[PDB]
RNA sequence: AGCGCCGUGGCGCAGUGGAAGCGCGCAGGGCUCAUAACCCUGAUGUCCUCGGAUCGAAACCGAGCGGCGCUACCA
RNA sequence: CUCUAACUAUAAAAAUCUCUCUUCUC
């Protein structure tokens, strides 16, 4: 049957998409049902900020960060917890979830 | 009194292999004592017990054997000793191995004496020891040279010559070679007798017509060849001028 | 020699005359079963197939070189 | 060498591991109180004991 | 400056094995190659943070013996085909150096990225453990 | 940790006592001119340290030798050429971004426009510069997003292009990167361009050598004094 | 008729120089609702006999014993 | 009726399965 009325692809009008490997288990897959994240993480933890300042000349460094776009395949997302089965009502509500950190 | 550990001192250096024997296991992994070095026990930890993933274990230890092992760390202070199993080199297995027969026969060989004139064990290899495994390799070697021509035993003095010499009582190469005779002459069997007549006067017999097997008891390794390449050739100038011809491989 | 037993199921003895590897092949299809060719050292060379098919395995070592049948004795068990 | 430290728990952070026997504590050293550091205790454990530590760099995580 | 001896400690951190490499401004002479496996005994808690702390240690001990105070990180994973992600020891390995004495400056993120270069090993189905 | 297969197909030495230390100054240009230190094997004939340093590249943040921290994202190539003693002098070799400044500024929803071009400089120095431009929000957007019409990036790509020539075949290297410190022509770029689209945060990056004449001993005892 | 191997627990190896050695086997038990798989404990003997050295020997050797490969029937 | 910030990290192995299936109006 219909799961999802975008296929679960979110192409709807492009015929074809370029492929794209998975990060962990290395499956192409078309780069819209290539669940994307934005893993933008701070070089160091907190628990090391201090460790790294006070052994810093240059008081008050900017501390650099470092970002990535991690395109997982869905086998590997749906395991490794970053997408989860939702209800059947709940699948056409396509707001990230309320705001991860408020 | 089996003791009075093999090596120069009674306690493992670092990173060093040995073969060990198992007594006994109580929950973690298994200390149980050394026949390489001084008995002291040395540890196995099951996270470096067995190259395949522990599901059974009194299968791969089998208790009361002996198996190749290094030791990892060495608590010379008051006796503890940290040993591995698993990362042993394929080619290292082989060293191990024939160290610990090299040492069995040492502990084989200063056990006699020991026994037969009741004095310490102990005390009788700490005289032979300096000269026996430092010198420049093991013991053996040595020995094989002493009964051959003794130079060994008399590098220091024993407590006493009846033990050595019991030792002598104890322990009171051979090398092939083919000789194929492809002669068409008329008189061949005269050069034959009379080169193994000069030859033997070390053990030359007989297979087939043609076929000679010298089977030399040699006692270095290269005397023998030596000897053997020196027969062949006599084989060779005293068959290649009377008419006939003979060759060796 | 050339004595050919069968013991739950492995058949020590076997003529060198065909090669092996065909063997397996027409034995895995008209056996239906796992098939190993396990060669240890100076034994009799090792083919070994499940299952109490001995029938079958009389039906096959006719089928491939087998026109004695009088020195199989193949060991119930 | 005897590096040994003490650090007092300020708060206890539940407890974790498969087994539901060790405790994640947030520990502020005796010495140097201005530092704290989270670490893995297996024990009962309550808020204003003192613990020990032969080592202090590791930082505990979660146990899998 | 302050009469400073600056170095690079450029930490290659990837899921296995992580790596603890200094060298000079140059980049060419090397210094304390000491890596994590050195460290551990299982081969296989080579990413710990065990390793690379005691690795970063040693480093440490050797760059007081050696002159060099003061670092410049260039934190790099296998990046490139794989995975393009730190690995977990590296870090540790990072704070461990950070601890111990010296002193740090411009840590860099230094992480090989290919513009879709090498069609890459996995097959089309990739990883299927 | 132990030992290994060890497929061969002690005489140890210390490493630092044959080893000894040489200084790096800076081009004139730049302003904290000292730059640090650098590890040679001591000096011996046939094989002399000269031949082994001059080459050599010191990789440096621009802050360091400015002072400020307005130039922490970009990070300067020097290269070794001439070898005085105890000191040896640096002309320049390159100019880049930190990596992460560039992965910062380019977010979605504001499409990127690069700019590449090859340039011979004033005197003989080929050059490569790359421009890196993103599109702004105006600010009074209710529309959520700023993408540009590729006609847009023809015509800013395109001035961009003839800009940066000039601005290389112009003045030489010193000059170059005399323009470079204080980004100016980053700025005229953003005024240039400022009729076409908004073009938020424009910067020159990987300014990266080609070919270089001959030596000119003269120009590098100019550069450093 | 010679020299080199085998020398049994139902079996092939295994060390041969501290004394009962591994797996295959077979019996029982464990696992599971049950079976296969997996996990444990077992009874099997003259490692053919004679000696020597040997505190200690099946082993290290030696002087006969049952079968295997060659010489090739070695008038 | 003025609001655009914070982050972590597991994939060891696991095969098979007999009957006997039928009844709602006051
Ligand atoms: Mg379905
Ligand atoms: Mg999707
Ligand atoms: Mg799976
Ligand atoms: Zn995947």
């Amino acid at each position: 049957p219909k799961k999802r009325a975008s296929n679960g692809r979110n192409k709807k009008g492009r015929g074809h998409v370029k492929p794209v490997r998975c990060v962990n288990c290395s499956r192409s897959v078309p780069k819209d049902k290539a669940i994307k994240r934005m893993a933008i993480r701070n070089i160091v933890e907190a628990a090391a900020i201090r460790d790294l300042s006070e052994a810093s000349v240059y008081a008050e460094y900017a501390l650099p960060k470092t970002y990535n776009k991690l395109h997982y395949c869905i086998s590997c997302a749906i395991h490794a917890r970053i997408v989860r089965v939702r209800s059947r009502t709940d699948r056409r509500i396509r707001a990230p979830p309320q705001r991860p950190r408020f | 009194t089996s003791h009075c550990r093999f090596y120069e001192n009674k306690y493992p250096e670092i990173d060093d292999i040995v073969m060990v024997n198992v007594q006994q296991i109580a929950e973690m992994g298994a200390y149980v004592k050394l026949l390489e070095y001084d008995n002291i026990e040395g540890m196995i930890l099951l996270s470096e017990l067995s190259r395949r993933r522990i599901r059974s274990i009194q299968k791969l230890i089998r208790v009361g054997k002996n198996d190749v092992a290094v030791v990892l760390r060495v608590d010379k202070e008051k006796g503890y000793i940290d040993l591995s199993k698993r990362r042993v080199s394929s080619e290292d297995i082989i060293k191990c191995e024939e160290k610990y027969q090299k040492s069995k026969t040492v502990h084989s060989i200063l056990r006699y004496c020991a026994e037969k004139f009741q004095i310490p064990l102990e005390e009788l290899y700490k005289t032979i020891a300096w000269p026996l495994s430092r010198k420049f390799g093991h013991a053996y070697e040595a020995f094989k040279l002493s009964i051959i021509d003794e130079t060994v035993w008399e590098g220091i003095e024993p407590p006493s010559k009846d033990v050595l010499d019991e030792l002598k009582n104890y322990i009171s190469v051979k090398i092939r070679a083919d000789v194929e005779v492809s002669c068409f002459s008329y008189e061949g069997i005269d050069a034959i007798k009379d080169a193994l007549k000069s030859a033997e006067d070390v053990k030359v017999k007989l297979v087939a017509a043609p076929l000679y097997v010298l089977t030399t008891q040699a006692l270095d390794k290269q005397k023998g060849i030596e000897q053997l390449e020196s027969a062949i050739e006599k084989i060779t100038e005293v068959i290649t001028k009377y008419g006939g011809v003979c060759n060796i491989t | 020699s050339n004595y050919i037993h069968i013991r739950i199921t492995t058949v020590q003895g076997v003529p060198e005359e065909y090669d092996l590897k065909r063997i397996l092949k027409v034995l895995k299809k008209d056996f239906a079963c796992n098939g190993n060719i396990v060669k240890d050292p100076e034994m009799g060379e090792i083919i070994q197939l499940q299952g109490d098919q001995r029938a079958k395995v009389c039906e096959f070592m006719i089928s491939q070189l087998g026109l004695q049948k009088k020195n199989i004795k193949i060991h119930g068990f | 060498k005897t590096p040994v430290t003490l650090a007092k728990v300020i708060k206890v952070l539940g407890r974790t591991g498969s087994r539901g026997g060790v405790t994640q504590v947030r520990v502020e050293f005796l010495e140097d109180t201005t530092r704290t550091i989270v670490r893995n205790v297996k024990g009962p454990v309550r808020e204003g004991d003192i613990l020990v530590l032969m080592e202090s760099e590791r930082e505990a995580r979660r146990l899998r | 400056d302050n009469s400073q001896v600056f170095g690079v400690a450029r930490i290659f951190a990837s899921f296995n094995d992580t790596f603890v490499h200094v060298t000079d401004l140059s980049g060419r002479e090397t210094i304390a190659r000491v890596t994590g496996g050195m460290k551990v005994k299982a081969d296989r808690d080579e990413s710990s943070p065990y390793a690379a702390m005691l690795a970063a240690q040693d480093v440490a001990a050797k760059c007081k013996e050696v002159g060099i105070t003061a670092v410049h990180i260039k934190i790099r994973a296998t990046g490139g085909t794989r995975s393009k992600t730190p690995g977990p020891g590296g870090q540790a390995a990072l704070r461990a150096l950070a601890r111990s004495g010296l002193r740090i400056g411009r840590i860099e993120d230094v992480t090989p990225v290919p513009s879709d270069s090498t069609r890459k090993k996995g097959g089309r189905r990739g990883r299927r453990l | 940790a132990v030992g290994k297969n060890k497929r061969l197909s002690k005489r140890v030495v210390d490493p630092f006592t044959r080893k000894e230390w040489y200084d790096i100054k800076a081009p004139s240009t730049f302003e904290n001119r000292n730059v640090g230190k650098t590890l040679v094997n001591k000096s011996v004939g046939l094989k002399n340290a000269s031949d082994s340093l001059k080459g050599r590249v010191v990789e440096v943040c621009l802050a360091d030798l400015q002072g400020s921290e307005d130039h922490s994202f970009r990070k300067v190539k020097l290269r070794v050429d001439e070898v005085q003693g105890k000191n040896l002098l640096t002309n320049f070799h390159g100019m880049d971004f930190t990596t992460d400044k560039l992965r910062s500024m380019v977010r979605k929803w504001q499409t990127l426009i690069e700019a590449n071009v090859t340039v011979k400089t004033s005197d003989d120095y080929v050059l490569r510069i790359f421009a890196i431009a993103f599109t702004r929000k105006q600010a009074n957007q209710v529309k959520r997003t700023s993408y540009a019409q590729s006609s847009h990036i023809r015509q800013i790509r395109k001035v961009i292009s003839e800009i940066l020539t000039r601005e290389v075949q112009n003045s030489t290297l010193a000059q170059l990167t005399s323009k470079l410190i204080p980004e100016v022509i980053n700025k005229e770029i953003e005024n240039a361009t400022k009729d076409i689209f908004p073009l938020q945060n424009v910067h020159i990056r990987k300014v990266k050598l080609l070919k270089q004449p001959k030596f000119d001993l003269g120009s590098l005892l100019s550069l450093h004094g």
